């Protein structure tokens, strides 16, 4: 049995088509030393955060908080910006989300499936179908934003603005 | 070329002795072209 | 010439706590003498057998490291 | 088997009667290089588009569409293709070209999976190949007049690249 | 059992006149020592780089890609004036193209790791012209034959753009002599230094 | 023994993973040979990879010629920029990013053509001839066939 | 008959679907599920049918709230930003739940529905069966002559500048 | 400028360093006559100095008051050339002889006699293992998760204690 995203090389002994957004890929096998579902629950969490980081990132281009109003519009120098009374209650605040993923992993860990913090207010994932589809849908657009904003923070690095303002003046390269 | 010499060449300090001499051979030859090179040009 | 002189202050306080840890993490027992418990803390040798045993106590890795402990305060 | 053009050299054991415009003539073995259907579906692509270039260049010296003169002045042949790709008519005719090239492209795929025969799209809106024979000869007609277009498109451009005279002008002076 | 190429020497084991363009020619008897299967994908890796090298000369010589950065009829010249984001594009397009045809069997203790993998086959024929299995033969011995000529054409190219500060054909149209009055050869040690 | 460079893994006492797939022999126009899927070669073989290209280099000549065009008074058209459309509903954004942000050829000067090439950024073709012939030439052009007849008469 | 007779007919193009002339000659529904691509056609269709008939009426009327553009396509620049966003946020009400919440074609079709379907028969025009095939037929190729039509309006509007009937009344070649 | 250092190209120092250098050359210099070859090594010197302080200057190097060059290496990208590329080429080299002789070493376990293979070095094999090294980080890593670099602590010889 071989791998379907490496066809040349075999099948990756410890991910299995079972898990949403499995392609088969795992060249260094990861996998084959940390437990995968350690892995799952890894790559789900970055591409949460990483899905509200480029948001984040785009989003005070269109409109600002009217607090932060004045604040810029370059997403590495409105890190600075901020208060520290403001990150440490943002903080905080990540970290009473964190308490929830802190007894999941190291409590019962092998309850569940990877990512299921219990948050499933509006009741989606009942109708199997929508299920398979959003778990699928949650990694891949977790892994496209965990890409896009690697791109974006190293954007942001060399010009010193945002991503649509780099766009719109076209500056695409080191000046 | 006989064998037996070539067995003799391939003991280590022969080896360990030409490969250190070609090793600080291409370090003065690449400080001769390229010298005082302080930092990687950046 | 103060970041220089603070990389050899650490050097030789590393290496005056490996042969201070070194002594005391073997005095109970090593390969050479496995039994060295047996012998006590400040013994001679276990003799010229086994490829030879000068300054194997545990009371010889103060010996030793109070070379490196006065040339780390000097 | 011996070759029927080139009598010294062998029958080049890719080509047969059965092809349209055989006459052995492959010579350099291409035919055995390339996929022969490959190079069927070109030649017969090279021959249509050549006799439109040789049938253009004749008909482009004798009259020309009105308004042309304003837009083309003293340009002809390959000179008005500079000024008319300013103008869209370059653009517009590579345009709808290229169109109909992405479905000559899956009909090439599909004779390189041989579902179709080179050249093959079927395309006979007034009734001409109805009769066997008369396809047949027709075929013939049509590679042997394309081959000779091509030929010609060479020499009229080229003739324009030497003078500058068009093909009818040529023919009247010199 | 003498060699074909060098008739007063023994015929190399490793070379059994199988391989495309052997004629008995290993005099310094590397093919005993390193397998002739790496030396067959090296030689015909280094042929097909030196087949586009030598190409690459001439035709730069001639034909230019638009812009200043790319009308150095010198191709030595063209190192340095082509964009350097874009020439370190190809060596990193160079290095994906390595890791992949080569299917991460990149080193001398696991490339042809398969029995299947043959010195120098890739899988690489994109219209598939290698189809013939009657033309197989000659195409292997003039793809060897080519890269080998090349490699030769294209060292020759380099150091006469060295010697002469000319492109390989107006080199040509244009040519000098070796006046020796400069680029002596050696030196460093005779003069004792400077 | 081991040879060296055999390239056998077991030769050297490095772990082979033990899987040697067998080679087929099916190839693809703009991909390689080598093991795929079942079914893999038939969805996304010679068919797909050239009808593909197809689209592609078709569609390249709207987007090789993108702008917004515009007539003045008479029929003469104004090129611009997509930038000067002004979205109306972003807040802050008003200029919005565009198919010019995925090929921006003008900002690097291409002049970018339906056949990728435009009138303005050609291809240079020269002559390295320069105007003369292999042998027997006078002035400043001196072959190196001329050498040869020059070292050989002197 | 065949579309394209010197192409091979698609296997999966049965006559089943109205408007079927046997053309695919790129080779969707090879790949496509093709209930998904109907349900867009027919989709796509009914858009630019409105989105005709958009562009006729906004050359004449103007309700009195707005402003009006040069041409109809100008008219979307000057409705104020609230009220497309309005629109977009109905239209989006409508999507979600004339598909019964599923919008993705991993589940729209995971409870059986025909392709373009909604239940949608106010007048009950389509009432016969017969009538009702030739109603689809009918509908299916004025949605497609629609979505030429309205890719034809929008570029000669933006180009010219005129309108579509002001452009047809003071017709002026490129220049 | 960092830590507040002077730029190598406007520190008066360094401008002195380099003059002072070349009088202490011109002053030997004086005492030979012009195409001798006592003459001729004491140009090149000049030229070789004259040319290596100009490229300090150039370089975004740092000097301090005493004028010599200084390195900054707290990671920042403006001074990466000093410490962080020097240093990434160092471990590319570093782990590539790591892998190679950790190679070999494994190699000639599978001897016939394993220690004859390391006072005599069989130099086709070992050369195989060097040509590899040049992707020791992606051939090591996978062998550390394939379980083949890291040895089970219950495998190792260990004192009693
Ligand atoms: C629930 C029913 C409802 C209600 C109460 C409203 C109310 C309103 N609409 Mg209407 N609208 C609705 C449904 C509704 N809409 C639907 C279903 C559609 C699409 C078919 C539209 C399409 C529409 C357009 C095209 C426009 C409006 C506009 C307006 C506002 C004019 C205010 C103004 O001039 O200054 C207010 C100025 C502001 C800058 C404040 C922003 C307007 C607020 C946010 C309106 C909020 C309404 C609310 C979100 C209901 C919408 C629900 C959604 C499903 C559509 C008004 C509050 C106009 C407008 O907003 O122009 C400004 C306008 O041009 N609407
Ligand atoms: C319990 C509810 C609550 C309350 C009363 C506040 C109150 C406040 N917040 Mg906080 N905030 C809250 C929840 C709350 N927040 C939550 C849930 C978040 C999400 C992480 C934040 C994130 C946040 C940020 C990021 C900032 C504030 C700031 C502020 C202060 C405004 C500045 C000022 O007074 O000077 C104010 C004390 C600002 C602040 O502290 O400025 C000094 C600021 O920048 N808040
Ligand atoms: C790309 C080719 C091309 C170009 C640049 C022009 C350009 C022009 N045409 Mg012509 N035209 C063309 C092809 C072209 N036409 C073709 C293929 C036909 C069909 C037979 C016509 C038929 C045509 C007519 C009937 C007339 C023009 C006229 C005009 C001019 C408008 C004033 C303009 C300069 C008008 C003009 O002024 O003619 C002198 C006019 O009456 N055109
Ligand atoms: C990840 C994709 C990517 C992206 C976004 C870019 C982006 C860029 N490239 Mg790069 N490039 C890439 C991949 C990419 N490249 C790869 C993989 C290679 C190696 C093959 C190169 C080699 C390369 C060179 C050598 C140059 C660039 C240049 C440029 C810049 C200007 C582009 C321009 O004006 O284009 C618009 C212009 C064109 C589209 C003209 C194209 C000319 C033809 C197509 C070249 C012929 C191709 C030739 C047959 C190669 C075949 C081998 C290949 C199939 C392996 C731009 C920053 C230029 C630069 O640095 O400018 C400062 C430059 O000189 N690129
Ligand atoms: C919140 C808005 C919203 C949402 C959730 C959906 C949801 C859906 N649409 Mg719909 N659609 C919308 C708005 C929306 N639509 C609008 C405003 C239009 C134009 C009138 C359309 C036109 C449209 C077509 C033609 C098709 C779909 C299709 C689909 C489905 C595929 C999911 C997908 O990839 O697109 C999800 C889409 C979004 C998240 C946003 C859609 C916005 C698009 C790009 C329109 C952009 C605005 C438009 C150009 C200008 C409108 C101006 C107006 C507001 C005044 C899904 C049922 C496809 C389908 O069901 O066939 C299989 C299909 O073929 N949509
Ligand atoms: C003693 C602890 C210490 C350590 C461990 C570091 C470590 C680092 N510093 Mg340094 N720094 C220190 C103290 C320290 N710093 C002090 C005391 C100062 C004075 C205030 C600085 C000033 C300084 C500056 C000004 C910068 C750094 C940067 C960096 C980072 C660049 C290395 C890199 O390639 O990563 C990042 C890159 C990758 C992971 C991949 C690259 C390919 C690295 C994490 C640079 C940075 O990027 O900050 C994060 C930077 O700009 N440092
Ligand atoms: C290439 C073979 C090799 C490899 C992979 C290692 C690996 C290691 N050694 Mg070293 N070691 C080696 C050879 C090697 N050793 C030799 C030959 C000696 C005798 C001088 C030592 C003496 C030695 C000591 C005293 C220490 C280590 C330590 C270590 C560890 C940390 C890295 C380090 O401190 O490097 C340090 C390396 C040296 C001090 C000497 C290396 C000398 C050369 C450069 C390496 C030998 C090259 C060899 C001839 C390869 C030929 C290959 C060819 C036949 C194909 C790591 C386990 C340290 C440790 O345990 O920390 C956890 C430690 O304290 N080693
Ligand atoms: C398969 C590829 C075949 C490659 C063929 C090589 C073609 C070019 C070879 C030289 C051409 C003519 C040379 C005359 C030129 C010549 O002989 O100059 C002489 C020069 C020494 O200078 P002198 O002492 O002669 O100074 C003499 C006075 O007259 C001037 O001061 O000799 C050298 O050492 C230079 C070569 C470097 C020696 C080390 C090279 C690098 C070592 C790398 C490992 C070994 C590789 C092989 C080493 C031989
Ligand atoms: C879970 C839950 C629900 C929920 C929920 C929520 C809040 C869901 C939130 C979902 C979000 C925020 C998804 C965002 C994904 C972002 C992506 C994929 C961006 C990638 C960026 C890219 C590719 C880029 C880029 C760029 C590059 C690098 C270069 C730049 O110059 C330009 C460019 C921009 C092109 C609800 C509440 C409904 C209830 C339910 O019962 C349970
Ligand atoms: C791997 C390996 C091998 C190998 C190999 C080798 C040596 C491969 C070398 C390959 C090379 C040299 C590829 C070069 C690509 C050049 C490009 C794409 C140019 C793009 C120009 C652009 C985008 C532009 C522009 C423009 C700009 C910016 C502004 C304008 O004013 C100018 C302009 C209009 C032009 C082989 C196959 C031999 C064997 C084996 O298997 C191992
Ligand atoms: C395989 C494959 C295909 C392919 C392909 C390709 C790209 C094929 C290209 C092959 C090429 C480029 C072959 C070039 C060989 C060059 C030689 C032999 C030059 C030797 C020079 C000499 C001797 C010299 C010299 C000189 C000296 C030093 C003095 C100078 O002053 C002058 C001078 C010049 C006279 C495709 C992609 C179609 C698909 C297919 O399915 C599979």
């Amino acid at each position: 049995e071989m791998s379907e995203a490496i066809p040349f090389m075999p099948k990756p002994a410890n991910i299995d088509s079972s898990m949403p957004g499995y392609a088969g890929f795992d060249p260094l096998g990861f996998t084959d030393y940390y437990s995968a579902k350690w892995m799952q629950e890894a790559e789900i969490k970055h591409g949460r955060v990483c899905m509200l980081a480029a948001l984040g990132m785009v989003f005070p281009e269109f409109a600002k908080f009217p607090q932060f109003a004045s604040f810029s519009t370059n997403p590495l120098e409105a890190f600075y910006q901020v208060s520290p009374a403001g990150w440490g209650q943002i903080f905080l605040f990540i970290g009473v989300l964190e308490t929830f993923s802190y007894e999941k992993s190291f409590y019962n860990f092998e309850g569940g499936a990877p990512g299921a913090l219990g948050f499933d207010p509006l009741r989606m994932s009942s109708n199997p179908a929508s299920a398979k589809q959003y778990a699928a849908a949650e990694v891949r657009n977790g892994r496209l934003a965990m890409i896009g904003f690697s791109g974006m923070l190293h954007h942001a690095i060399v010009s010193k603005q945002g991503p649509i303002t780099q766009i719109v003046e076209q500056n695409f390269y080191p000046k | 070329m006989d064998s037996n010499f070539l067995k003799y060449l391939s003991t280590a300090p022969v080896l360990f002795t030409v490969w250190l001499s070609f090793t600080a051979s291409f370090i003065i030859e690449a400080n001769r072209f390229f010298p005082d090179m302080l930092y990687f040009p950046m | 010439g103060d970041f220089l002189i603070h990389h050899a202050i650490a050097l030789a306080l590393h290496t005056t706590t490996l042969i201070l840890v070194k002594g005391a993490l073997d005095a109970r027992g090593s390969k050479l003498m496995p039994d060295k418990k047996d012998f006590g803390y400040a013994f001679p040798c276990d003799g010229p057998g086994r490829g030879g045993t000068c300054d194997i106590s545990a009371w010889d890795a103060f010996y030793l490291s109070m070379f490196w402990m006065l040339n780390t305060i000097g | 088997a011996m070759s029927e053009s080139v009598p010294f050299l062998k029958k080049p054991e890719a080509l047969d009667s059965s092809m349209a415009g055989y006459a052995g003539f492959d010579p350099l073995g291409l035919s055995s290089i390339a996929d022969i259907k490959f190079l069927q579906e070109s030649e017969i692509k090279h021959c249509r588009i050549a006799m439109l270039a040789a049938a253009g260049s004749i008909a482009q010296d004798i009259f020309t569409f009105p308004g042309v003169s304003k837009v083309v002045g003293t340009a002809k042949m390959t000179g008005v293709h500079d000024v008319l790709v300013k103008q869209g008519a370059m653009g517009q005719i590579l345009l709808w070209t290229s169109f109909l090239e992405v479905f000559g492209t899956i009909a090439l795929l599909e004779t390189l999976d041989g579902k179709r025969a080179p050249g093959d799209f079927k395309f006979d809106p007034l009734g001409f190949s109805k009769n066997a024979e008369t396809a047949k000869r027709y075929q013939l007609s049509e590679i042997k007049n394309g081959r000779l277009a091509m030929l010609a498109t060479g020499g009229m451009v080229h003739g324009y690249f030497i003078t500058g005279k068009g093909p009818l002008e040529l023919l009247t002076n010199f | 059992a003498k060699s074909k190429a060098v008739p007063f020497l023994s015929q190399p084991e490793a070379l059994d006149g199988s391989m495309a363009g052997d004629v008995g020619f290993d005099p310094f008897g590397i093919s005993s020592v390193i397998d002739i299967k790496w030396l067959r994908e090296s030689e015909l890796k280094h042929g097909r780089i030196c087949m586009l090298a030598a190409t690459g000369c001439l035709v730069q010589e001639v034909v230019h890609l638009p812009g200043p950065a790319f009308s150095q009829k010198m191709a030595l010249n063209a190192w340095a004036a082509a964009p350097r984001g874009g020439m370190i594009s190809i060596l990193v397009a160079i290095g994906l193209i390595e890791m992949i045809s080569n299917r991460f069997a990149l080193t001398a203790t696991d490339m042809f790791a398969n029995p299947n993998r043959v010195p120098g086959d890739l899988g690489f024929d994109p219209l598939s012209l290698g189809a013939n299995p009657a033309n197989r033969a000659r195409f292997e011995l003039s793809e060897v034959i080519h890269g080998r000529a090349a490699m030769m054409g294209f060292s020759g190219m380099v150091h006469q753009m060295i010697v002469s500060k000319q492109a390989p054909i107006e080199q040509l149209m244009h040519f000098k002599a070796v006046d020796s009055s400069l680029m002596k050869l050696g030196g460093a040690a005779g003069n004792l230094g400077y | 023994d081991t040879t060296g460079f055999s390239g056998v893994p077991s030769q050297f006492a490095r772990p082979e993973s033990g899987v040697y797939p067998a080679e087929p022999t099916e190839q693809t126009f703009l991909g390689m040979r080598g093991p795929r899927a079942p079914g893999h070669r038939e969805n996304f073989g010679g068919k797909h990879t050239a009808t593909m290209l197809a689209i592609a280099a078709l569609l390249w000549q709207p987007v090789s010629e993108a702008g917004m065009y515009r007539m003045g008074a008479d029929g003469a058209l104004t090129k611009s920029s997509f930038s000067n459309m002004e979205v109306p509903g972003f807040g802050n954004m008003k200029k919005a990013p565009t198919i010019e942000s995925l090929f921006p050829f003008a900002k690097n000067g291409f002049d970018a053509s339906p056949a990728l090439f435009g009138k303005g950024s050609m291809i240079v073709v020269e002559d390295p001839r320069d105007g003369c012939g292999a042998y027997a030439n006078s002035g400043a052009c001196h072959t190196f066939l001329d050498e040869i007849g020059d070292a050989l008469k002197k | 008959d065949n579309a394209m007779p010197f192409l091979e007919r698609p296997p999966k193009l049965d006559g089943s679907l109205a408007g079927d002339v046997g053309f695919d000659p790129v080779g969707f529904s090879n790949y496509f599920d093709l209930r998904w691509l109907r349900e867009s056609e027919l989709k796509h269709g009914r858009v630019c049918m409105l989105g005709v008939t958009g562009l006729l009426v906004q050359e004449a009327v103007c309700l009195p709230q707005f402003s009006n553009g040069k041409t109809p396509v100008d008219d979307f620049f000057v409705v104020p930003a609230a009220g497309l966003w309005q629109v977009f946020f109905a239209i989006g009400a409508v999507e979600f739940f004339s598909h019964g919440f599923k919008l993705t074609p991993g589940d729209m079709f995971s409870e059986g529905r025909e392709a373009g379907d909604f239940g949608f028969d106010p007048l009950g025009c389509g009432k016969n069966p017969d009538a009702l095939a030739r109603r689809r037929l009918v509908e299916v190729k004025n949605g497609r002559l629609a979505m030429i039509a309205f890719g034809g309006l929008l570029h000669q509007q933006l180009l010219t500048g005129q309108g579509t009937f002001e452009q047809l009344a003071n017709f002026k070649a490129i220049a | 400028d960092v830590a507040g250092l002077t730029p190598c190209g406007e520190s008066k120092e360094f401008a002195r360093r380099l003059d002072g250098s070349v009088k202490k050359l011109q002053t030997r210099l004086s005492k030979y006559e012009a195409g001798t070859p006592p003459a001729l090594a004491l140009q090149k010197q000049i030229d070789k100095t004259k040319n290596r302080f100009d490229r300090y200057g150039k370089a975004g190097l740092l000097c301090g008051t005493d004028g010599l060059p200084h390195l900054i290496t707290d990671g920042r990208w403006t001074h990466s050339g000093e410490f962080v590329i020097p240093g990434l080429l160092f471990l590319y080299v570093a782990g590539w002889i790591g892998w190679v002789g950790r190679s070999y070493v494994l190699f000639a376990r599978t001897a016939d006699k394993p220690t004859e293979k390391e006072i005599i070095i069989d130099v086709p094999v070992a050369l195989s293992f060097v040509s590899t090294g040049f992707i020791w980080p992606f051939s090591a890593f996978k062998e550390f998760t394939s379980g083949n670099l890291i040895v089970p602590a219950d495998e190792i010889t260990v004192s009693p204690r």
